[PDB]
């Protein structure tokens, strides 16, 4: 009422994992952006 | 097949996969993963007259 | 015109561009786009060109 930290550090590290894979939609990984809808629109399909 | 026609000089680089303009766009268009092969030789002195 | 080295500069504002009547135009030897295919020019916004 006043040491839960293998149950905290569990539900931890599935969270911090969650939050990188998502913020890898942001990355271009050498391309002009991020977004489909800016590549589909100032490049033709070739 | 073999199509054959008759442009300028300086539009035979529109024949071929991925280009624009006025023969490109709207006469003759090439698809984007192409197979075959493109021939073109002058012929001024055949098709120009007087 | 303006000589080479010393190029112009004019940066077109607020406006309704038509970038149609540039591309059709046939009257024009040489008409690369890169950035940005030159027919979906008539359909996008930007800050200043």
């Amino acid at each position: 009422s006043s040491a839960l930290g293998k149950l905290q550090d569990v539900v931890n590290q599935n969270a911090q994992a969650l939050n990188t894979l998502v913020k890898q939609l942001s990355s271009n990984f050498g391309a002009i952006s991020s977004v489909l809808n800016d590549i589909l629109s100032r490049l033709d399909p070739p | 097949y073999a199509d054959s026609f008759v442009i300028r000089g300086d539009e035979v680089r529109q024949i071929a996969p991925g280009q624009t303009g006025k023969i490109a766009d709207y006469n003759y268009k090439l698809p984007d993963d192409f197979t075959g092969c493109v021939i073109a030789w002058n012929s001024n002195n055949l098709d120009s007259k007087v | 015109f303006a000589s080479v080295y010393a190029w112009n500069r004019k940066r077109i504002s607020n406006c309704v561009a038509d970038y149609s009547v540039l591309y059709n135009s046939a009257s024009f030897s040489t008409f690369k786009c890169y950035g940005v295919s030159p027919t979906k020019l008539n359909d996008l916004c930007f800050t200043n060109v």
